[PDB]
This record gives structure tokens, sequence and C-alpha cells, in this order.
């Protein structure tokens, strides 16, 4: 996950 | 500017995101949005016009903001759908399997169902705890936008996902899908916050  | 869920707002003259819901604190207009897409005090800016500043934040930990507006800027109890709107009713928080849509600049208005809440995102700067999974597809510059029902239950803003090499999570799955949000309602609680509706 990776913001956006 | 209208403030309208969904629409392209740029910070610092830099980064982009996208607006989450409409809320007013005692007389100051304000939208809530994510908290990695700025620090206290950067400047907000709708079409090029500048429209606030960030008024606080929390990243990592949560990732939640509140951009005070000057008065000039019009709240609407509105999230953009293409050229349409779905009205804010308010904020009951829906359960797992219930559907739910989402609305940014980057992929537009989309739909999915919530598949998990309490979800930890472990990003480069550090774990976000409490997020609730839906499997609506997202892509970046969508971070902030809202997260809501198509009956107009208001459920959070955008924090992140998995993204493939073409910037969203659009061309995989739903079935593999990670999108995730911050609750509304702690940012509500957290910031004394209301939220504007129709």
């Amino acid at each position: 996950a990776a913001p956006f | 500017a209208n403030i309208v869920g969904g629409i392209e707002y740029s910070i610092n003259n830099a980064s982009l995101c996208s607006v989450g819901f409409s809320v007013t604190r005692g007389a100051t207009k304000g939208f809530v949005t994510a908290g990695h897409c700025g620090t206290v005090n950067a400047t907000a800016r709708i079409g090029g016009a500048v429209v606030g500043t960030f008024a606080a934040r929390v990243f990592p930990g949560n990732d939640r903001a509140w951009v005070s507006l000057t008065s000039a800027q019009t709240l609407l109890p509105r999230v953009a759908n293409g050229s349409s709107f779905v009205t804010v009713r308010g904020s009951t928080e829906a359960a797992v399997g219930a559907a739910v849509c989402r609305s940014g600049r980057t992929t537009g208005y989309q739909c999915g169902t919530i598949t998990a809440k309490n979800v930890t995102a472990n990003y480069a700067e550090g774990a976000v705890r409490g997020l609730t999974q839906g499997n609506a597809c997202m892509g970046r510059g969508d971070s902030g936008g809202s997260w809501i029902t198509s009956a107009g239950q208001a459920q959070g803003v955008a924090s992140g996902g998995n993204v493939q090499s073409n910037g969203n999570n659009c061309g995989i799955p739903a079935s593999q899908r990670s999108s995730l949000f911050e609750r509304l309602q702690p940012i509500l609680s957290q910031y004394g916050l209301s939220l504007v509706t129709g």
C-alpha cells in the first residue's frame, strides 16, 4: 500500500 | 469556488488531492481530506485560486485533515459523480458487505463494496491503522476524496491502496483490490466539525  | 466532494485541489502549488466533504466549525467553513495531502498551514488552491489552508492533520498513525476556507467559498452538501451529484444526507457508517462509491480527480466516481474494517496500511512514512477497505478502484490523486453510499451516507476520505504501474488499481480484479479510506466519524469528533447536508 501507498498513499494516493 | 464551489466546494463539492471529489474535485481536485493542489497543495503549495505542488501535489494534487481531492476534496472529501464540506463541513463547518462554528462560523468557519472547511472541507475534510487526507492528512498525507498537506502539513498545517499548507495552501490549498482550486482552479489556480487560493481557497484556504490546512488547519490540522494527523499522518501517519491516522490519515486525516481539514482545511479552513476563506469566507468567499461556497460549501455544498454534494459529491461529484461525472456531471451529476450525490447529495450528502449524513454519516451513518455502513457495515462490511455494504456497497459504497468514492469520487476523486483521478478515476472519477467508482463503486464497489466494503470488504474489511480496521486495516493497517504500512506506508513508507509509518503505519496507518484503523482503515476500512473497499474494492472500488482508485488511483494516485484520489486521496482525500469522498467515500459515500448511493443513499448519501458519508463514509470517509481516501487514504491509499495497492497501485499497479498505471497509477491505479482499476486494471486488477475487484477481488484483488485494496482501496483504503479513513472513517469520517472520528475526524468529525476530533475537530468538532459538522457535515454540510442537504
